[PDB]
């Protein structure tokens, strides 16, 4: 079986800048599009099962765990569920300037544990072959990076793929961390269009995938700068104990303070 | 298997069939590997795309894949070229099945089936239902051909006994669905029942058959509402097999023993265990009742105590080995109707006759070196006029 | 007593179930069979208890098939197992219960025994009695009276007519008891004979050795071992132990042969001590007490010899300590069994490995020697690896069209040389014993015809032995085969499955059977069996190939041959066809090969 998870990145400050600009595309039918996809991905198999995260910048919040129109009452309890969440979620939400970046790393934490508590619980007979749909909004934070890396490897360990979809601007961090664990990487120019994009790139799973035609992986600028000014560097000169990547051969490195010998 | 159910079918009944609560997913289900996603792809497309698309769509390798879901769609017409979308009735259907618009009940199950089989063979104790004897000989797996005189059991039927339960119920409820259209009950009707469970006049006769057959119980007098058993949707063995064609099974259950002693002799009867002897003369009475010693070996193999489980294969290669060879030494002599002409002379001319019957479909055996060819007489008025004509012509 | 609609015996009304019906791995029918579990935890005690009060009659892997008799329940007693003592831990092991004919035969059994005491002292046979009212009411028919020679009651009895006089007890249900009391007897002093401790003794040979000494009394029965499993050190350390004087009785040169090696081997008992009363060769068989010699001597009918005559003589005036009989299941015929009551013996032991034959005279070893004390286990000595490992097969060979022609044609027996000589199957053998040559593996060729051994072996141009074969030839050829390494095959006639000391070989090739007998078909098998230095169950080292005919009568022998190995547990693959025949250059392939054979075996007559 499949368990999706869907980390939607539901920042108000770009959304509403979107509402202000009164642009065709709105967070309501980016909302609509991710549930689409979620029924599809259900609608699949029986045995597959499916998940939600949005991202705020203050924390993440889980956006799921008759046929009064005729409907398969399990989509019909998924519709209701994701709508009154995520309208509670976006009415109710405090204001901090200081901070307003999108925490998206933050909630990939959550779907990892989440994938390996639903891994855990599932039967062993049955084989789960999780992945997690991000779907980023906004520009990424620069001090996220650390934490970032860490859920991007303990991805990589935990064999669940990272299949990144930006709109609207092309975070490196993301592609870099869905490189890595070999997710795919589509950057759809139309919004509007988007859910197109997400029946066919997306929503095929890892055993389907390989025979496949998808777009071209996009080439991934592994770059390095100094600690100093920030700027790539091709030549790096860590320590034994930061492992820090440097600008220039120094006495001794300021986040060591160590004892460093000359030769 | 339902794939083939399906696809011989017609596209007048197959639009109508696709209703909209339940058939949309449960022939989607049966979609094996890969249409599952071509389908939901072009779910949401109002204008069809070419069908170069389709075919560079997968790569290079598993493109059998590729063309096999596509010929299977193809049959089953979800699409049309149209020059590939989709039906749009299939389409919308889909879309509003799409975001759009227990432990008695299993034992209830086995028992019913349990006297059904009892029924089945020639116990003296069991359920007593005209319609049931009737649909069973109708079936083709029974024939009576005397009211008064209990039906007895054809060839086909011990093949049937001898199927296991799931392949069975498939079999029979498949039966159940060729005869139904020839008593003249709607099949599109009985049909999209069965795809809405595992999710009128003639639906209560349907469902009174399905509840004969034990697959639902309403439980409640007979009303509107039902709650169907584990085999409306769609164990460990017993028998224990030695090296000396002795067979230990432990069955409390009369079916297990009165299947086993169709092709074994019974020795001894415990309350919790009973003894068999697979000699020749129940095998090969088994044989010409119409087994075959495929069934017998599936059979003892699904019915396999733990205990021999262990070793690799399950079943002894002599029992299996001796059980193959006792039913391949059942049959030798022929039979057919021929007659003989001779004398055919001319070498190059007696190769233009063997054409002839060839042909026609009236030549058995033949012979360049005698020149003699036999003829059936069922077409004796036929090639004697030809070989007339080649006189004639000389 | 009760048939159920198929041939079905119905016990449902006869016994009930015990509720921990899993815990108890043990089933008991009214008629005595018992079906033990392999796979229970408590398999180990179980198979004790069974093979101490019954006789296994069928030990697959899985479920082992025991039948218990009147003379099984008498060894238990004489190994001292009371009714109560046997009877209780069946019915705590029997998970159905124990059926009230089983119990009433049970306590009838063991209570008819003991009362009745046959004790032998200065050459008189006295039935002793402790209770008087046997003898009282044992006197009521004629056959007694005129068979007696003309508390603790006892009397004299005819030395000839001592073995009617026991079969007449059996069915009178008042069994004799023939243990020895060798601690306790100073009429015969002992004999200076120990057991060195070079000798090894096995678990089983000694759970065998346990069965016959129930106590410091020699008991006298049989001993049912594999002739791999080392029955030959049984028989020697059973002699030792006796420290009396022992005669053995082989039952040909071969036999005789190798109880002198066996003797000289495992005991420290001198070179001088041993005679061979063999008519080819003696050794003063008057000068020293421990003896092997052969039925047909010391039954022979005929004339006497003065030497032999003197020889046996010297053995009938002199009382025998022990009196070892090779292959007992031989003993029941006419005169092997007249050297029973030829030769005096406090205790009759007897050894054997084929303890079966089709005629009901095997019973009658009960009487003539004793209960039969324990049967090895052939599986359980395969797994423990003391025997080697046996890849059990049957070849079929599609009979030739013409040799089928007159075969069924003719009415007559010319069949028996026929069927055994065919195109198919005698390019079989030669293939096969190329293929196993060129694998460096020892064959052991049989066949029971001695013309068509003597056609096999002189086309292939082998070392057949049969028939009067001379002693020194049959040594010589012997010898070849154990150590010369451009020789690897044998070809032994019947007299192989007699008794032979032959060295262990890697395949065993049947060409031809005497019949569906299950004794020689085991005899044979036998000889595969032992284990060597350092092989492993699963490698199936060793091979036995019996080549049938098919379409022929050769088909009905063989499967009327294996049932005692089937039952036993090995499975007899059958081979159709063999690879590479076709490509291996054999003769008999074109038709005209094939037809001279044909004329030869028709000019044969
Ligand atoms: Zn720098
Ligand atoms: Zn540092």
């Amino acid at each position: 079986l499949n368990l999706l998870v869907i980390v939607v990145d539901a920042n108000p400050i770009w959304w509403g800048k979107q509402a202000l600009k009164e642009s065709q595309f709105t967070l309501s039918k980016c909302i609509d599009a991710v549930m689409v996809l979620g029924n599809s991905h259900l609608f699949m198999n029986r045995s597959n099962k499916l998940a939600v995260i949005a991202s705020h910048i203050q924390e993440s919040r889980f956006l799921y765990p008759g046929s009064k129109d005729g409907k398969y009452e399990l989509l019909t309890s998924a519709n209701e569920v994701i709508v009154e969440e995520i309208k509670d979620l976006m009415t109710k939400s405090d204001i901090k300037g200081q901070h307003t970046e999108t925490l998206l790393a933050g909630s990939l934490a959550k779907a990892l544990c989440y994938i390996h508590r639903m891994n855990k619980e599932v039967k062993d007979n049955q084989e789960m072959k999780s992945r997690i749909l991000v779907i980023k909004a906004a520009e990424d934070s620069a001090l996220q990076y650390m934490n970032f890396m860490n859920v991007i490897f303990a991805a990589q360990k935990q064999n669940i793929l990272i299949d990144a979809c930006v709109l609207d601007s092309d975070s490196g961090l993301l592609q870099q961390a869905c490189d890595i664990t070999g997710g795919l990487y589509l950057k759809v120019p139309q919004m509007p269009s988007l859910l197109q994009y997400l029946l066919w790139v997306f929503l095929p799973d890892q055993d389907q995938r390989s025979q496949l035609i998808l777009p071209p992986p996009v080439h991934v600028d592994y770059r390095a700068a100094c600690f100093c000014h920030r700027n790539l560097i091709e030549i790096g000169y860590v320590c034994s104990v930061c492992l820090s990547i440097f600008c220039n051969f120094s006495p001794i490195c300021t986040t060591c303070e160590t004892a460093f010998k000359i030769s | 298997n339902l794939q083939e159910f399906l696809g011989g079918l017609s596209p007048g009944v197959l639009d109508r069939l696709y209703g909209h609560p339940a058939t949309c997913l449960a022939v989607f289900r049966e979609l094996p590997s890969l249409a599952k996603n071509w389908v939901m792809r072009m779910l949401f497309l109002e204008q069809p795309l070419p069908q170069a698309a389709v075919a560079l769509w997968v790569k290079k390798e598993f493109s059998k894949a590729q063309e096999e879901s596509t010929g299977l769609l193809s049959g089953l017409r979800i699409w049309h070229t149209q020059l590939l979308i989709l039906n749009p009735i299939f389409r919308q259907n889909l879309r509003i099945a799409l975001l759009g618009g227990v432990p008695s009940l299993d034992k209830y199950a086995e028992e019913r089936w349990e006297v059904v089989l009892h029924f089945m063979v020639g116990s003296p104790s069991a359920a007593v239902s005209q319609d049931l004897a009737q649909l069973l000989s109708q079936a083709g797996l029974m024939k009576s051909t005397e009211p008064g005189e209990p039906p007895c059991i054809t060839s086909a039927g011990f093949q049937f006994l001898l199927l296991d339960t799931p392949a069975q119920l498939w079999y029979f409820m498949l039966q159940y669905l060729q005869t139904a259209q020839s008593r003249g009950m709607d099949l599109v009707e009985i049909l999209s029942f069965l795809f809405q469970l595992s999710f009128s006049d003639s639906l209560l006769n349907f469902l009174q058959h399905l509840r004969e057959f034990g697959l639902v119980f309403q439980r409640k007098r007979k009303s509107r509402r039902y709650y169907p058993t584990r085999l409306a949707i769609n164990q460990p063995g017993f028998i224990v097999v030695e090296t000396n064609y002795r067979l230990y099974a432990y069955t409390e259950s009369e079916l297990q023993i009165a299947l086993i002693a169709l092709f074994s002799e019974m020795l001894y009867r415990f309350p919790n265990m009973v003894v068999a002897q697979v000699t020749r003369e129940s095998v090969q009475q088994a044989i010409a009742s119409g087994i075959t010693a495929q069934q017998i070996i599936h059979f003892l193999r699904t019915r396999a105590h733990p205990v021999m489980l262990k070793q690799t294969p399950v079943l002894p290669p002599t029992i299996t080995d001796q059980i193959r060879l006792w039913e391949l030494e059942r049959d030798r002599l022929r039979f057919t109707e021929g007659v003989l002409y001779n004398q055919f002379l001319s070498q190059v001319d007696f190769e233009l006759l063997l054409a002839h019957a060839r042909e026609l479909g009236v030549l058995v055996f033949e012979n360049s070196a005698k020149r003699l060819m036999v003829v059936t007489p069922a077409g004796h008025s036929d090639v004697k006029r030809f070989w007339k004509r080649q006189k004639h012509s000389s | 007593t009760k048939v159920d609609e198929y041939g079905a015996k119905d016990y449902r009304l006869q016994m009930p179930l015990k509720d921990d019906h899993t815990s108890r791995p043990l089933w008991v029918a009214p008629d005595g069979h018992i079906f033990l579990e392999a796979f229970s935890p408590v398999y180990k005690y179980a198979q004790d208890f069974l093979v101490a009060i019954a006789e296994p009659v069928c030990r697959p892997t899985h479920v082992h098939e025991y039948k218990l008799t009147a003379y099984s329940l008498y060894a238990a007693v004489s190994v001292g197992l009371q009714t109560s003592d046997i009877t209780e831990y069946l019915r705590k092991l029997s998970k159905t219960g124990v059926p009230d004919g089983i119990m009433q035969f049970i306590k009838l059994c063991t209570v008819s025994y003991g009362k009745v005491k046959l004790v032998l002292k200065h050459n008189r046979y006295f039935v002793e009695s402790c209770h008087p009212d046997v003898i009282q009411h044992l006197l009521q028919d004629p056959v007694i009276r005129e068979c007696r020679l003309r508390q603790t009651v006892s009397f004299e009895v005819k030395q000839e007519m001592i073995e009617e006089l026991q079969k007449r007890c059996i069915h009178l249900e008042y069994p004799l008891l023939a243990e020895y009391d060798f601690r306790n007897d100073s009429v015969n002093p002992d004999i200076n004979i120990d057991l060195k401790p070079t000798a090894v003794l096995r678990p089983y040979q000694e759970k065998s050795l346990r069965k016959m000494f129930g106590n410091g009394r020699a008991r006298s029965g049989v001993i049912v071992l594999p002739c791999g499993a080392g029955k030959s050190l049984v028989g020697v350390t059973a002699a030792c132990t006796v420290r009396k004087r022992c005669l053995v009785l082989g039952n040909s040169a071969v036999s005789v042969e190798q109880w002198k090696a066996q003797f000289k081997m495992w005991s420290t008992i001198d070179d001088s001590q041993i005679c061979r009363f063999t008519s080819d060769a003696k050794d003063k068989p008057i000068g020293c007490s421990v003896a092997i010699s052969t039925y047909s001597m010391l039954g022979h009918t005929t004339k006497r010899s003065w030497e032999a005559e003197r020889v046996m003589e010297w053995l009938k005036t002199q009382e025998w300590g022990l009196m070892i009989l090779d292959e007992v299941h031989t003993i029941p015929a006419k005169m092997f069994r007249r050297v029973l009551t030829i030769v005096q013996a406090h205790c009759k032991l007897g050894l054997t490995a084929t303890l079966v034959r089709e005629d009901d005279k095997i019973v009658d070893l009960n009487f003539l020697i004793g209960p039969k004390l324990y049967e090895a286990n052939w599986m359980e000595l395969q797994n423990n690896g003391y025997i080697a490992k046996v890849q059990c097969a049957e070849v079929w060979c599609p009979m030739s069209p013409e040799f089928y022609r007159e075969y069924v044609a003719i009415k007559t027996k010319k069949r028996i040389l026929l069927y055994t000589m065919n195109p198919n199957k005698f390019r079989a053998c030669q293939f096969l014993i190329k293929f196993h040559e060129r694998r460096n593996d020892k064959i052991i060729v049989f066949a029971d015809n001695v013309f068509a051994l003597k056609e096999y072996a002189i086309r292939l141009n082998k070392p057949y032995i049969y028939g009067p074969t001379s002693q020194g030839e049959r040594m010589q050829i012997l010898q070849n085969f154990k150590h010369n390494p451009k020789i690897n095959t044998i070809f032994i006639s019947k007299v192989g499955d007699t008794s032979f000391d032959l060295p262990e070989a890697n395949v065993l090739i049947q060409i031809s059977s005497h019949g569906g007998s299950r004794r020689q078909e085991a005899q044979r098998l036998g000889r595969v069996l032992r284990a060597k230095k350092g092989m492993v169950a699963e490698e199936y080292n060793a091979f036995f190939y019996s080549l049938v005919s098919q379409d022929t009568q050769e088909m009905a022998y063989s499967t009327k041959r294996q049932r005692f190995l089937v039952d036993q547990g090995y499975s007899f693959k059958v081979i159709t066809k063999l690879a590479g025949m076709e490509e291996e250059d054999l003769a008999f392939s074109t038709k005209e090969e094939q037809q001279q054979l044909l004329q030869k075996v028709l000019a044969a007559t």
